[PDB]
């Protein structure tokens, strides 16, 4: 889906970080523990949101107007 | 906002009344989905 | 000074860290609780949709809209829509937002935070700015759409604190830990052979000394020398949230005194 | 010559329309990939 | 947490935890006798009788697919005479309530004007729910 606004435990927004993290992975391909350390989620219970979250929006938007 | 019945392929904001044609025009499929709401209905973000 | 001394260490725009020494235990705990829950904040509450053909639901999109944080510097001069005596919303108790996003670029038409335009007359108040904390200046990833799809809203934003919901909480994961070298015997660590080697040498051990192993057991000491790490979303900066929180705690204790004056005269 | 019977076909098989299919066929014909 | 029951942060439930939509669909049929007699989907009235309010109907007894539905609304308007006008609408579900979502007006191999309604309904994880 979309990455959730305000990663549920903390509630710090991380849905800003998705496109920058997307280009960070596609552009540099590091270990994602370091990639999220660059985008700065220090606690693992909020690191889980970007490490986990699956998008299905593109496979949704392939379909039709 | 003139839109009543819109098929899939012909996204066609044309019309429909009682027993006009079960097939739509410009494509022979006959599903006939109906268009959305004119007025506005309000919801809570809770 | 007299009582609570503040000794601020490393800070930032959105990070505070401070030895809050010579304060009481439940005083610290009450402070972190009121700064979690008890601060008013503008965010979007009522949502009226005109038309939508996107892949997301109206209710889902409205839930994201509610989870958008706006600028809340000027919370004090905005009324509740319950205590405002108008007809359900006005321009002193409500903030109207209007957003129409259409797509024609045929490759992943996007919608973000910075599309919001405050069509309501803000009366010159620092409110309602969608918080672009973004490095590349975009905002939260709101919606994705194509040609025929469309995003048409009419929203009203209101006040409130983190106890109605989680949508009116700018607090964001406030920490609290005192006394690493445990002379208070509030906690014995789980251990097989040795807690000092098994359990890790913790973080805030630098400031208070190692507890001088060969001593008998102290009983007199209370809770002192707290190191409370705070944070924020960005609806208000991290000083003003501690300001408004201590202010609302002071106001509620003044409400206790208000009830006492209600009592001892009548 | 003379037509008898309309045998129900298991899809994704050798009378299915979507045995002829790639991504454009599935999406243009509204089939879950 | 006595006897395995679990305890829930309500704030994350506001933040989206286990939030869910739900999709049920309906049916309605202008029926077919043996003597080629067709029925009708149109806005019914008093001319087996209900007393549900006609407040969210359409021209042909339908409901527009983007409106919040509640209570005991009449779902699909349907009429049929014999050679009178019966109360052949079907009222709402006593167990669920939500939003009508998607209406298609179709037929079968032999021409029964067939209209349908899918319902969307948000559902939040409430206390008496099983995980
Ligand atoms: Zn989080
Ligand atoms: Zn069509
Ligand atoms: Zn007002």
């Amino acid at each position: 889906m979309i990455v959730p606004v305000r990663c549920f435990s903390c509630g710090k927004v991380v849905g800003d970080k998705w496109e920058s993290y997307l280009n960070l992975l596609q552009e540099d391909e590091l270990d994602e523990g370091t990639a999220l350390s660059r985008l700065g989620l220090k606690r693992y219970c909020c690191r889980r949101m970007i490490l986990t979250h699956v998008d299905l929006i593109e496979k949704f938007l392939r379909y039709n107007p | 906002a003139t839109l009543k019945y819109i098929c899939a392929e012909c996204s066609s904001k044309l019309s429909l009344s009682r027993t006009d044609a079960v097939r739509c025009k410009d494509c022979g499929h006959r599903i006939l989905l109906k268009a959305r709401t004119k007025r506005l209905v309000q919801f809570e973000a809770r | 000074e007299e009582g609570p001394q503040v000794k601020i260490r490393e800070a930032s725009k959105d990070n505070v860290d401070f030895i809050l020494s010579n304060v009481d235990l439940a005083m610290a705990n009450s402070l972190r609780r009121v700064m979690i829950a008890e601060i008013p904040t503008l965010a979007i509450d009522s949502v009226e949709v005109e038309t939508n053909t996107t892949v997301l639901a109206d209710e889902f999109i409205a839930h994201r809209l509610g989870l958008i944080p706006l600028q809340s510097m000027d919370i004090e001069q905005l009324e509740y829509s319950r205590d405002c005596f108008c007809e359900d919303h006005c321009d002193k108790c409500s903030v109207v937002l209007t957003l129409q996003a259409f797509g024609e670029s045929e490759s992943t038409t996007n919608v973000y935070s910075k599309d919001l335009v405050i069509v309501s007359n803000l009366m010159g108040r620092n409110i309602g700015h969608p918080i672009i904390q973004d490095k590349e200046g975009n905002g939260v990833l709101i919606c994705k759409l194509r040609k025929g799809q469309e995003l048409k809203l009419t929203c009203v934003a209101k006040k409130g604190i983190a106890k109605e919901h989680a949508k009116w909480g700018p607090a964001a994961a406030i920490e609290f830990e005192y006394d690493p070298w445990n002379k208070l015997k509030h906690t014995d660590y789980w251990y097989e052979q040795d807690s000092a080697k098994e359990w890790p040498q913790s973080k805030n051990c630098e400031y208070e000394d190692p507890p001088n192993e060969g001593d008998p057991f102290d009983y007199k000491a209370q809770a002192d020398t707290f190191y409370m790490n705070v944070e924020s979303v960005g609806s208000i900066p991290v000083d003003q949230v501690v300001v408004r929180g201590i202010d609302t705690l002071q106001k509620k204790v003044a409400s206790i005194l208000l009830a006492l004056t209600q009592m001892d005269q009548d | 010559k003379v037509f008898i019977g309309r045998l129900p076909i298991m899809l994704r098989s050798k009378n299915c329309y979507l045995s002829e299919a790639t991504e454009s066929d599935l999406y243009k014909l509204k089939e879950c990939p | 947490n006595q006897e395995d029951s679990m305890i829930m942060n309500q704030s994350s439930i506001d933040r989206g935890l286990f939030r869910s939509l739900f999709f049920r669909s309906y049916m309605d049929q202008e029926k077919k006798y043996g003597m080629s007699i067709t029925e009708t989907f149109e806005k019914p009235q008093r001319t087996r009788m209900k007393h549900g309010t006609y407040d969210k109907l359409d021209d042909d007894g339908l409901i527009a697919p983007g409106v919040r539905v509640s209570g005991e609304d009449v779902i699909i308007g349907k009429t049929t005479p014999i050679s009178s006008k019966r109360d052949a609408s079907t009222p709402l579900r006593s167990t669920e309530n939500g939003i009508v979502d998607q209406v298609l007006v179709t037929t079968n191999q032999d021409g029964l004007k067939f209209v349908k309604v899918r319902v969307r309904t948000t559902k939040i994880p409430q206390i008496g729910d099983k995980f």
